[PDB]
Parts: C-alpha cells; sequence; structure tokens
C-alpha cells in the first residue's frame, strides 16, 4: 500500500555552526528515487535534492544526501541562521508520494463545493504533470491528485475518490481542482505544483497554496 | 507499379492508332485485307505488350537471378 | 554509482552492465562493456559466450492475412570473455573478485536505432522495429537455463546547435501566393509548435479553408515497402481570403500520444519491455531500418471543382541531452 516514510527525528536543537543529519526510512525499497524539500514557516515547500544525491539547481554546495539501504540522509555540514525550517522526506517510485513526517530544525457542510484555480505561466500542459496536495494544520504534507495529458492520465487519493476530480484548461494553461462534497479532513492549505514529463526530479515548481475552512 | 504504367501508356497509344485506322480504312485504301489485318495486329501488340511490359522481369527474377528473472541493481564503489 | 544486474533461470550465471542506453554521435557510439560472473564452476569445461546482435522485424495487416513476415538480423557479434580495461570494469572486477570476467562490444557507426512501431489490440507478441540484445549463454545450442537476455537501446540525442529558419513559399497562376515559416527547426517533445501564415489573394475567387497537419514519415528500407504517412495532429481553420487582399495568422499545434493510441504502425521510441513511449525522434542522416521523419503541411483549399496550395515545412523533433540516465518505466 503507502510506503510509510518515516522520519526519525521529530526535533533538533541544531546549534549554529553545527553538522546536522536528518534520516529517513522506508518500509519497501523505492530505489534511488527520494527527494527532500524545505518548508519555510507559512510558505510553499522547496526542492533540494532529487535522486537522494543529486542537487537541485540553485541549491548552496552545502546540502549533500546519500542512500545506504532503505535509509536515505540529509546532511548540512554548515548551519546558518537563514537555514531554519521544516524538512521533509518524499519518494516517487510508486503511485502515492508518500512524503513524510516534518522534522523540525529550530534553534461549509458536505453539500457544498467549491474549485480552485492555478495560474500557470510559461509551463505546457503536455510537457508537464500537475499535481494538488494539501497539508492539514500539525500534520505532514497530503497528495491528493495528479492529471498528465501527453499520455491522458489523472490520478486521485483513496480519500478523494468520487468528491475530488481535477482539469486542466491547455488553452488558458490553467489547473482546477473542483471539490463537491467536503468531509471532515477538507480544512487545509492546498498546494498546486508541477513536474516534468517523461522524467521526475520532484515536484520542481509550487503554487502559493490556499487556504480553505470547511466542514462545519 | 512501373511496368503497370508502362502497359497502360503502350496501350493507349496502341488504341489510339487503332480506332481511327480500322473505321477508316474499310473502303479507301482495302476493305478486307487491311481491316482484318489492323484488328488481329492491334489485339496481338496489346497483349504481347502486356506480357512483355508486366511478366517479363518477374520471369527474370525467377528463373534467373533466382537468389532472391527480473533485474536488479548493486552499487559498485 | 548503481550498476544493472541480471542473474540465469538456474541462478548459476550472473551478468553485470553500466548502462542501458548507448549515444551515437558522429564519432563512435559508446562501447558496451560489461562483466560476466560464473561463481561456481559447475562449467567442467564448456565457457560462456557473449553475443551483441541487431534485429529488423517488420509485418502489415495484408501481409498478414496473406502470411508474410520480414525479419532480418543485421548485426551480430560473439565473443568467449571467460578465457584495455576501462575503469568501471576495473572496479567490477575488484568488487566481484577472481570469477568476473569482463566484456566489451564496439557498435559501428551507420546503424539503425531502437525504434518501436504501435501494436494493436489483436497483436499480443513480440513488437516490429529495430532492436538490440545482449545475451549470455553457457555453450562450449543455447538453452534457457543457462542463458540471459539483457536489451540495450541505442540512442540518438538533440543536437546543441539549431540550424536555419524553415520557411517555404509557393505562387499559382490561374495569381496566389502562400508563405509560411516556423519558429525554428528543433522542437522537444510535448512543446506546441508555433506556425505563421502569409497568404496573397487577387484572383477573384477566395478561399474557404486552410488546414495544418502534422506528418510522420517512417522509411522501412530493408525488404522495400510504401513509407509509413500518418497525420499525427491536426489543426482545420474556417478562414477566408478576399480578391486583392492579403491575411496573416500564426498557429498552434502540438502531437502527443494520448489522441494517437488507436493508430497501428506509428513509430515510438524503443521500449524496454512495454512501457509507454512518446512519439519516435527524427532520424540523424549524417540507415539500413526504419527512418522517422517529420513535416508540417499547410493547405489552402482555394475556392469552389476546385483544387488546393500547399507548402511542406521539415522540422526535427528530438529530445535534449539528460544529465540523468531515463528510468525507461513510469516515474510514479
Amino acid at each position: 500500500g503507502d510506503i510509510q516514510m518515516t522520519q526519525s527525528p521529530s526535533s533538533l536543537s541544531a546549534s549554529v555552526g553545527d553538522r546536522v543529519t536528518i534520516t529517513c526510512r522506508a518500509s519497501q525499497s523505492v530505489s534511488s528515487a527520494v527527494a527532500w524539500y524545505q518548508q519555510k514557516p507559512g510558505k510553499a515547500p522547496k526542492l533540494l535534492i532529487y535522486s537522494a544525491s543529486s542537487l537541485y539547481s540553485g541549491v548552496p554546495s552545502r546540502f549533500s544526501g546519500s542512500r545506504s539501504g532503505t535509509d536515505f540522509t540529509l546532511t548540512i555540514s554548515s548551519l546558518q541562521p537563514e537555514d531554519f525550517a521544516t524538512y521533509y522526506c518524499q519518494q516517487y517510485k510508486y503511485v502515492p508520494v508518500t512524503f513524510g513526517c516534518g522534522t523540525k530544525v529550530e534553534i461549509v457542510q458536505p453539500g457544498g463545493s467549491l474549485r480552485l484555480s492555478c495560474a500557470a505561466s510559461g509551463f505546457n500542459v503536455y510537457s508537464s504533470s500537475i499535481h494538488w496536495v494539501r497539508q492539514a494544520p500539525g500534520k505532514c504534507l497530503e497528495w491528493v491528485a495528479s492529471i498528465s495529458s501527453y499520455y491522458g492520465y489523472t490520478y486521485y487519493a483513496d480519500s478523494v475518490k468520487g468528491r475530488f476530480t481535477i482539469s486542466a484548461d491547455t488553452s488558458k494553461n490553467t489547473a482546477y481542482l473542483q471539490m463537491n462534497s467536503l468531509r471532515a479532513e477538507d480544512t487545509a492549505v492546498y498546494y498546486c505544483a508541477r513536474s516534468r514529463q517523461f522524467w521526475y526530479s520532484g515536484l520542481d515548481y509550487w503554487g502559493q497554496g490556499t487556504l480553505v475552512t470547511v466542514s462545519s | 507499379a512501373k511496368p503497370i504504367g508502362f502497359t497502360m501508356y503502350t496501350t493507349c497509344i496502341i488504341w489510339l492508332a487503332f480506332i481511327p485506322i480500322f473505321f477508316g480504312t474499310a473502303q479507301s485504301a482495302e476493305k478486307m485485307y487491311i481491316q482484318t489485318t489492323t484488328l488481329t495486329v492491334s489485339m496481338s501488340l496489346s497483349a504481347s505488350v502486356s506480357l512483355g511490359m508486366l511478366y517479363m522481369p518477374k520471369v527474370y527474377i525467377i528463373i534467373f537471378h533466382p537468389e532472391q528473472t527480473n533485474t536488479s541493481s548493486t552499487k559498485t564503489t | 554509482t548503481r550498476v544493472f544486474k541480471k542473474a540465469s533461470p538456474n541462478g548459476k550465471l550472473t551478468v553485470y552492465l553500466g548502462k542501458r542506453d548507448f549515444v551515437d554521435h558522429i564519432d563512435l557510439v559508446d562501447p558496451v562493456d560489461g562483466v560476466v560472473l560464473v561463481d561456481p564452476e559447475y562449467l567442467k569445461e564448456r565457457r560462456v559466450y557473449v553475443t551483441l546482435t541487431c534485429a529488423f522485424r517488420y509485418g502489415r495487416e495484408d501481409l498478414d492475412v496473406l502470411g508474410l513476415t520480414f525479419r532480418k538480423d543485421l548485426f551480430v557479434a560473439n565473443v568467449q570473455s571467460f578465457p584495455p580495461l576501462t575503469r568501471l570494469q576495473e572496479r567490477l572486477i575488484k568488487k566481484l573478485g577472481e570469477h568476473a570476467y569482463p566484456f566489451t562490444f564496439e557498435i559501428p557507426p551507420n546503424l539503425p536505432c531502437s525504434v518501436t512501431l504501435q501494436p494493436g489490440p489483436e497483436d499480443t507478441g513480440k513488437a516490429c522495429g529495430v532492436d538490440y540484445e545482449v545475451k549470455a549463454f553457457c555453450a562450449e545450442k543455447i538453452h534457457k537455463r543457462n542463458s540471459v537476455r539483457l536489451v540495450i537501446e541505442k540512442v540518438q540525442y538533440a543536437p546543441e546547435r539549431p540550424g536555419p529558419q524553415p520557411t517555404a513559399e509557393t505562387t499559382r497562376q490561374f495569381p496566389l501566393h502562400l508563405e509560411a515559416s516556423l519558429d525554428k527547426e528543433i522542437y522537444y517533445h510535448g512543446e506546441p509548435i508555433s506556425v505563421n501564415v502569409h497568404v496573397t489573394n487577387n484572383t477573384n475567387k477566395t478561399v474557404k479553408k486552410i488546414k495544418i497537419s502534422v506528418r510522420q514519415y517512417a522509411d522501412i528500407c530493408l525488404f522495400n515497402t510504401a513509407q509509413y504517412k500518418c497525420p499525427v495532429a491536426m489543426e482545420e481553420a474556417d478562414d477566408t481570403v478576399a480578391p486583392s487582399s492579403t491575411f496573416c495568422k500564426v498557429y498552434t499545434l502540438t502531437p502527443f500520444l494520448a489522441n494517437n493510441r488507436e493508430k497501428r504502425g506509428l513509430a515510438l521510441d524503443g521500449k524496454l519491455k512495454h512501457e509507454d513511449t512518446n512519439l519516435a525522434s527524427s532520424t540523424l542522416l549524417r540507415i539500413l531500418g526504419i527512418i522517422v521523419s517529420y513535416k508540417v503541411k499547410v493547405k489552402l483549399v482555394v475556392s469552389r471543382a476546385s483544387s488546393d496550395v500547399a507548402v511542406e515545412l521539415p522540422f526535427t523533433l528530438m529530445h535534449p541531452k539528460p544529465k540523468e540516465e531515463p528510468p525507461h518505466r513510469e516515474v510514479p
């Protein structure tokens, strides 16, 4: 089922100037398809490392990634006050991305329906895949849905089946989520993301998440 | 396709020469000799053109020139 | 680093390789280098032979109902490995031990790339096209127990520097003038194609429709057969140009596989086993197999009965050179 990506350290003292290490454990073998993300408070996640060893462009040459077995390690040799945020671990080998619990580095009735729109510029729906994720207050990131138009396939999570249908306007280059039935767990912040086609190197670009307060 | 094209061009020319002559040379140049000779020659020429331009290359190519369990991964540091 | 491995059905034979895609430049194709491991000495004198093969396979519906299929083996090489080393081979030998033995193949240039034609629903066997294979067998006949097969793929990538702008025009007297151009000559997969069209109509009769289409031509060289033409993506517009008047427009058209799944015989990039692959990439002529080319056709349906004026523009469709090896699977 959903590969449980357990992140052992809930929080770290992480005094400035020190070397810090974060570890991630997978229930099954996900090969080297593991990505690391950084989320500042009240902002969108930012990709740091993909393929568990390759540094994304624009990343300072201090973060390093390694994999021995199913254990994946993110190491920061030099810590700076700019580097204080939450670090997430993801695998992108199987259909559910199955994000991991965060590691903190610190020194409307159901009948109601609502729709969200993504303003994407400079992107093509056929050379990119569009993803929808959500984050509840005090919980790890949750994956809602995904669409890929070059091959024409859409995926949805188990809980959002029937009540969630995402679509894309190719002419306006826009994405829609189209909530229909809003259950108890729909109070969250909803993030719109984009990924490459024919190749997955993590959810490179993220959209400003929208805050939804539903379910009474 | 080239044999069929050549056959059709040759037969078109043959018919073009045939019909005017078969009508004209019925009482002017001769009646019994020329008309029958023209008709028989035209039919035989059309048939011979068909065989020569479509089947002869095939005869050339038939008689002569008959000549024609799962993958894995390890880390080699 | 990470290397790929395979084992024999009986388990006594193992093969190690470093890559699965071998780029083909104007220079020599990337050499195939790998290691063979006979861990036990069950082979008293029988040795391990390594063969690199290239196969071309073709078949069409009419030839199927008649009963005619075409199979050919372009390239066959064999090596007696068991009897200079690159860094990867030396590291593999050091990690493995004494049993490890190296094998190497050099693919000569001017050979066909890996291409597969889209099978229909009825056929459930091997796909048609050009494919490569590396087979290692314990023979001093080939036995399924001893032998192992690994499918490799020779591929090409988009050139670093693009060429001139593809532009073409025609004139026709009864006059009417047509001209068209493309933004660039090299397009990546999934990127929209933008074409500029411009027409000058001075004859009394007007034009009523404008059609823009992307056509794929697969020239099957061996076992001579007609090439494969296919309208991958079409855009039809109702536009009128008055006499003594001009008309200019810009159109955008994008090919993809979602709408072309039902077509049979469409050329596609090489598949390892069954994974979804995009449309085939144009072959660099710079051979002996399926040569894939792409063109765009713009047509004006002039007047009433009537005829059309057409212009064809050739463009190259490929992948940029990637930093990482393609997964050859579905990434999610």
